């Protein structure tokens, strides 16, 4: 009877409404919410004892539960009617400090119920702290986790087991892979040292693996062990020291002594503490943030729902035989002692450094296998047998298998029988603006002709070497079965449910998450593979080719902003480099509620940034004097981390001046580059402009490209790209400077300060080479480099990269041309086999190169044509830097391989790897309940879209539901439960769209009227502390600011709005004091929604809540409604969806443009966009959208309408944002940048055709406020049906209906032009 | 042959020409016109075929 | 010898261009007319070299 069970998926809706006959549409709908009412009971029934079975587990045995209704809420309760409605006003002063009677019971389990369903779970520690090796001092759940796996495995030494690699082990397999860096003696530049040494090492132990701190910790030890990098000769420790005798003896008669070369003959130096270097290592390599802490997740997943996982699969018990045995084995050193000190989870290690990723990876590869429903043998081995090599060690291991894994995506399909060929029309490779609409599929025998089927056995050796190279220092998994099962996933066919593999199997390979690479190591070996050997005529050719593509961007007519403009653009990037916060001292003088343990406490504690801090108080002096050039300075450096385990990436922050000075000399050519709607222009050549979010709008080509056959696609890669530059940078920045020369028609005259300045004048200043001096922190000292080059935060690089890649391909494309002439004349390619257009296509380092042919040429022709450029590209455009490797790039033939979005036969096969659940650089252990479930519902929906089974999925979400979205608010703690995911606008019984308003209409007799309301009062609360303004007391400075920023006004400053209630606060001459405080809602949000966490509560325990919306007051519907069935055919590019969806999309086809779909989030975007140069200097989307919320439909008119704008395409955007808060609620990350409905955005239902389904009206143009709704409305209907499986065709607006809606501007109108009839 | 060989058509977006439109007309918005009214329920989803 | 030595010019803005042209139109502010929509489509950042 269990409804979590395969047997039961939540797509059981599809064939209901496909054959019968449909009336009036108003009970089916009630029928569906009716099921989904049941389906919510029966899922509840259960997530509650899943709950209390885990309550039980984590504390004392005893848990007991207890409807909370509202007729309970007549019991003894406690009421502080003053500080009822509880809000923050304004080492801590404690206020007045009164005695409350604990009104809830300490230890038992409070759900409620609301019309027959129960929906949330309360309950209360009242901080029993009683006064505040040793195993015993472990947490309960470690204690009954640890007598589990004594109970299932007691000794016996169980093979295939795991064996923790130890200190005197790691050495012989790592001796001759560690060096030291010694800083005089490496004599190599760019690297200077203070610490009088340091380590070097290179795939011996470039990540840190699974070792225990107590095998071999030896204390001390003497470095002199390994070997030094620089010179074999200077190695002999004995003469390291025999020289230090004899210079020390020469020292006391008086010598100069040179510290450099005294202390290294110093053999003490050589000192270090092992214990210290791994924890340092651990500690800035592994980061661990994710969602839910791991001790929750572990018993959650493996001893309570355990049940439910083998049921379905048996072949997952291995991962919990050897996860058992583990800790059973050893015990005590398994370690998750979490420490949320601030906000921030840090793990501690102690038995092993890397035994928290043994169980991430543990807990991953369940995750993936459950989610993804594999329904064929041997697959789901394959990925076992790659789970439990990943098992043993967690980051080497991932790096390991990284070429196997991605030299098997290589190829994967190549010996196939069946295809299903997908047919487009005819695409135009010449106009970018060009779109693709599918006509039909074909069955095709031809396996695609990629290449790797000249270099198949130099690949098939190199990952079974890898894979052997994992197994020897594994388990002895049975290396035939191995060999013999990876030859399985090239023998698959594009049919049936096999396109789910390949997409699968990507995610395997990002099971550890978030890991890094040492830096210093990084940085030595990535300057050491470049090699210059070259012509002249080759750097002559590059700097000539930059210089002419500079000069042809430069001349426009496109306006540049002025300075105040640019540095508000500036703090609007927020540039992880750029961000620099500082704040002399922000007193948290707030006075915050305090936990109800005993009674009631208000305290204060100050805190201080927290957010990025522009420093526009020190904008003065950056404005007038600020000197942009550079002189050997230091400056910090920070790093990033990648899925995949492949290597460390550097970010190079830049000063304030420089970005600022940068932004102002390139916005000419980067706004012509992004020009986004481009025709024909010279510009096509770069694709920087894309929406990327969805692949068949953004990389249009790449699919085409695919499936067509009279053309092919080049898709070589490079090495370091940015380093690769190092050598010839003097060139391109050469060109740079003097192709700014020419074109622009001021002169040079010699100025240093900003704003003083000629835009020519800038580029004699910025393009002048010489790059700062960076310091990062490492292991055992701190460590600065110079890096000749692109850079990194430079303002652009992105420009840079693309006009160096389109540069060396036009001359590696020179001589092949005259490679295939040669080999034409003689008997190969043979003559006829012609190309004629050939474009190219450069986004940053990635590129592509697609050439079309009248005649296609046979298999074996492309393979000699690929080969031939490779080999051209590689001396030709590879001599001065530059590494091609044609086993790298999906180069060949019916398969294009854009960046990480590939398509081979017309099918996608986009590569997700996105993982919430393990995220870094993030708190959401410390979020929000909006926060959670705004990421708990999108990031799952594009896991579905990108390929996974809706139904396992979800079902697998809701396990952790009541266990994640614990909000803890000073004693007390909430369990919300499947119903909440309603209120953010998802149905369970419907598809993965959003179905956020016909819920809500129907969200009054079956419920969902509360976790709405309950999802408002958790954020829209936070528009108090958009009220809570700081005004400015403590210091004043130049503040020339307020000067500096200004616009033309029409009511002077004591008018546009006789009352401050909408004047004051949007200000032109306020518009610093305004942004001040609308640039740090973050820094006491965090704390807001720490306050609201008492409010949330309270609204449950009184009567607040529960009541209906606001929304569903106003009628809006249709009448007289043709409805007819689906179209019933599965071609759909996307194969890796459900079945459903394929049907929607070929029906109505691929959406396209974009644009006229709605989607709110975007479309004021864009329109704010092309609105650009009648704009006041403050605007943005948050602006715009926090303006409506705090003044409603009325205040926003009044001050927009005085703010010098024209009032039709404000009116319109005014719309479009009335639509964005109807759509859904606040959610701070769905406002900021902004998340699409994914399914809704890859169907054509925009306005192109959603005009001719709506009847034409014979009366008066209606009003934008209302047709932009109800237009809404008809576009999630068309939506949901078609899940049924029928259509609508035709609609009329029901018009009785529609004049009291031509009513409302009739009077409103006269509202807004009355107010100014009056001067008031 | 023409169907087999004609699978586009250039035309300009309706939203465009019911800009130039309602700019070319000196009429006050306010108040109503049939030729602006008119076209707003033109669609252009039958272009190809004619 | 003219580029060298002329660094500037001396333009009014254009918003205040735009705000006497409104005060002096007789027609409404609802009414569309095209010389004042057409103004607004211009920029000075080309003055120095014209």
């Amino acid at each position: 009877v269990s409804p979590f069970l395969d047997s039961t998926p939540f797509t059981t809706l599809h064939n209901s409404l496909y054959g019968q006959q449909i009336h009036s549409i108003d009970d089916e709908l009630a029928q569906i919410c009716k099921l989904e009412y049941e389906l919510q009971t029966q899922i509840a029934d259960e997530q509650i004892t899943a709950l209390k079975h885990f309550l039980t587990i984590r504390t004392g045995s005893p848990q007991e539960i207890q409807y909370v209704d509202k007729e309970w809420m007549k019991s003894n309760q406690h009421v502080p009617s003053f500080l009822g409605d509880v809000k923050l006003m304004f080492s801590y002063r404690v206020q007045k400090k009164h005695k409350v009677q604990q009104p809830l019971k300490p230890n038992t389990l409070y759900v409620y119920k609301y019309k027959g369903l129960p929906r949330v779970v309360l309950r209360f520690v009242p901080k029993v702290d009683t006064t505040s090796f040793s195993c015993d001092d472990l947490s309960p759940t470690w204690k009954y986790i640890l007598t589990e796996a004594k109970r299932a495995f007691p000794d016996r030494s169980y093979s295939d087991c795991i064996h923790p690699m130890t200190w005197e082990e790691w050495l012989e397999e790592n001796q001759d892979h560690v060096k030291v860096l010694t800083q005089y003696a490496h004599q190599l530049d760019y690297v200077t040292l203070l610490q009088d040494f340091n380590l070097y090492v290179s795939g011996g132990a470039s990540r840190v693996r699974n070792i225990d701190m107590s095998t071999l910790p030896t204390s001390i030890n003497v470095l002199d062990h390994f070997e030094l990098y620089g010179d074999a000769s200077m190695k002999e420790y004995v003469r390291s020291g025999e020289w230090y005798g004899l210079l020390r003896e020469i020292e006391q008669e008086g010598m100069t002594v040179n510290e450099s070369e005294k202390v290294f003959a110093n053999p003490d130096t050589y000192v270090l503490n092992v214990k210290k270097y791994f924890l340092r290592r651990f500690q800035q390599e592994i980061a661990s943030t994710g969602m839910t802490p791991l001790t929750d997740e572990l018993l959650n997943i493996m001893f309570v729902h355990w049940n439910i996982i083998v049921t379905a699969e048996p072949k997952l018990q291995v991962i919990k035989d050897d996860l058992l045995k583990y800790y059973s084995r050893y015990g005590v050193d398994a370690t998750f002692d979490y420490n949320m000190k601030r906000s921030e989870m840090t793990v501690v290690t102690r038995g092993h450094l890397l035994a928290h990723k043994v169980l991430e990876c543990a807990l991953r590869i369940v995750e993936t296998i459950y989610t993804y429903d594999i329904q064929d043998e041997t697959f789901k081995d394959i990925l076992i047998d790659l789970g439990r090599l990943i098992m043993r060690d967690p980051i080497y291991g991932t790096t390991t298998v990284r070429d196997a894994t991605t030299v098997m995506k290589q190829l994967m399909y190549t010996q196939g029988t069946q295809f299903r060929r997908i047919m487009f029309k005819k695409y135009d490779y010449s106009n970018f603006n060009e779109k693709l609409v599918l006509k039909g599929e074909q069955m095709t025998n031809e396996p695609p002709t990629l290449l790797a089927t000249t270099h198949y056995e130099e690949m098939d050796k190199k990952r079974i070497d890898a894979l052997i190279k994992a197994n020897q220092r594994a388990g002895n998994i049975l290396s035939q079965s191995s060999i013999e099962r990876c030859r399985y996933t090239d023998s698959l066919d594009l049919v049936g449910d096999a396109n789910r593999y390949f997409s699968a199997l990507t995610t395997l390979e990002a099971v550890a998450g978030f890991a890094s690479s040492d830096l210093l190591s990084g940085f030595i070996d990535s300057n050491e593979s470049i090699e210059f050997t070259g012509t002249a005529h080759l750097r002559k050719l590059l700097y000539h080719s930059v210089r002419e593509q500079i000069t042809t961007l430069n001349t426009s007519t496109v306006p540049r902003p002025s300075l105040p403009k640019v540095l508000l653009s500036s703090a609007k990037d927020t540039a992880s480099a750029s961000i620099e916060p500082l704040t002399f001292r922000i007193y948290k003088t707030t006075p915050e509620y305090d936990g109800e343990s005993l009674n009631l406490v208000e305290s204060t504690v100050e805190m201080s940034t927290r957010q990025k801090k522009p420093n526009l108080m020190k904008a003065a002096e950056i404005l007038r004097s600020t000197v942009t050039t550079n002189q050997e300075m230091i400056i910090s450096g920070g790093t990033r981390a990648v899925q995949g385990g492949k290597g460390a990436r550097a970010v190079y922050p830049t000063k304030q001046p420089y970005h600022i000075a940068g932004s102002l000399l390139f916005h000419k050519v980067d706004t012509i580059v992004n020009a986004n709607k481009k025709y024909r222009g010279v510009s096509n050549k770069y694709g920087q402009g894309i929406s990327n979010a969805i692949p068949h709008i953004g990389v249009p080509e790449i699919i085409a490209v695919s499936s067509d056959g009279m053309a092919i696609c080049l898709a070589l890669d490079v090495s370091a790209f940015d380093v690769a530059q190092k050598y010839t940078e003097a060139d391109i920045e050469l060109a740079m400077r003097d192709g700014f020369l020419d074109s622009e028609i001021s002169m040079i005259s010699g100025e240093t300060v900003l704003e003083r300045m000629n835009p020519a004048d800038l580029a004699n200043n910025l393009l002048t080479n010489t790059p700062p001096r960076y310091k990062y922190q490492t292991a055992l000292g701190d460590i600065i480099i110079l890096q000749h080059d692109n850079r990194s935060g430079v303002p652009w690089t992105g420009t840079q990269n693309d006009l160096v890649n389109v540069s060396n391909h036009h001359m590696a494309y020179d001589e092949y041309k005259k490679r295939v002439a040669e080999l034409q004349r003689q008997g190969k390619i043979s003559i006829d086999v012609n190309d004629k257009h050939h474009i190219v296509r450069v986004f940053g380092d990635d590129s592509t190169f697609i050439m079309t042919y009248d005649e296609p040429p046979s298999a074996e022709e492309v393979h000699l044509m690929c080969a031939t450029f490779v080999e051209s590209y590689q001396d030709t455009a590879g001599t001065l830097g530059f590494a091609i490797n044609a086993r790298k790039g999906m180069i060949g033939r019916y398969g294009s391989e854009y960046l990480k979005n590939s398509a081979i036969y017309g099918n996608i096969k986009s590569v997700n790897q996105v993982k919430f659940r393990g995220s870094e650089k993030s708190a959401s252990y410390h979020f929000g309940v909006s926060e959670k479930v705004s990421m708990i519902r999108d990031i799952t929906d594009l896991t579905i879209t990108r390929g996974c089974d809706e139904t396992r999925k979800w079902k697998y979400n809701l396990m952790m539901l009541p266990v994640d979205l614990t909000t803890r608010a000073g004693a007390f703690r909430m369990h919300n439960l499947c119903s909440i995911m309603t209120g953010v606008g998802k149905m369970y019984l419907g598809g993965t769209l959003n179905n956020k308003l016909i819920a809500s209409y129907h969200g009054s007799s079956f419920g969902w009227n509360f976790d709405d309301n309950l999802i408002k009062t958790a954020n829209s609360i936070g528009a108090i502390s958009d009220s809570s303004y700081d005004a400015i007391s403590t210091k004043i400075t130049n503040l020339a600011d307020f000067k500096d920023s200004q616009q033309r006004i029409t009511r002077d400053i004591i008018t546009s709005g006789r009352l401050p209630q909408h004047l004051n606060r949007y200000g032109k001459s306020n518009i610093l004091r305004h942004i001040l405080a609308s640039a740090a809602m973050g820094p006491l949000s965090q704390i807001e929604k720490n306050v609201n966490a008492y409010n949330v509560v309270m609204g449950i325990l009184n009567g607040k809540l529960e009541a209906p919306t606001v929304l569903e007051r106003l009628n809006m519907g249709f009448k007289y409604v043709v409805m007819s069935d689906l179209k019933q055919d599965d071609y759909s590019p996307y194969s890796c969806q459900g079945l459903q969806y394929r049907r929607m999309l070929v029906h109505w086809g691929l959406n396209d443009s974009r644009i006229t779909s709605f989607d709110p989030k975007g479309k004021l975007q864009h329109l704010l966009a092309k609105n650009s140069q009648i704009l006041p200097i403050h605007f943005d989307i948050e602006f715009v959208y926090r303006l409506y919320l705090q003044a409603g439909t009325m205040g926003f008119l009044q001050v927009m309408s005085y703010y010098q704008l024209p009032d039709t395409l404000t009116h319109e955007m005014l719309a479009a944002v009335v639509a964005l808060e109807l759509q859904l609620g606040n959610d701070k990350y769905a406002v900021d940048m902004g998340v699409y409905s994914s399914q809704a955005g890859q169907i054509r239902i925009n306005d192109a055709l959603m005009d001719s389904i709506i009847q034409h009206r014979r009366g008066p143009p209606l009003p934008i406020i209302d047709r932009t709704l109800n237009r809404l409305l008809l576009h999630t209907y068309m939506l949901m049906f078609g899940l049924m499986g029928k259509s609508i065709d035709s609609t009329k607006i029901d018009p009785t209906l529609s004049w009291r809606a031509i009513l409302e501007s009739n009077d409103q109108r006269i509202a807004q032009l009355s107010e100014l009839l009056t001067a008031v | 042959l023409d169907r087999a060989f004609l699978d586009g058509v250039g035309f300009t977006p309706l939203a465009e020409k019911q800009q130039q439109l309602q700019l070319q007309l000196k009429t006050n918005i306010l108040t109503a016109n049939l030729i602006r009214s008119a076209i707003n329920g033109m669609n252009t989803e039958s272009n190809l075929e004619v």
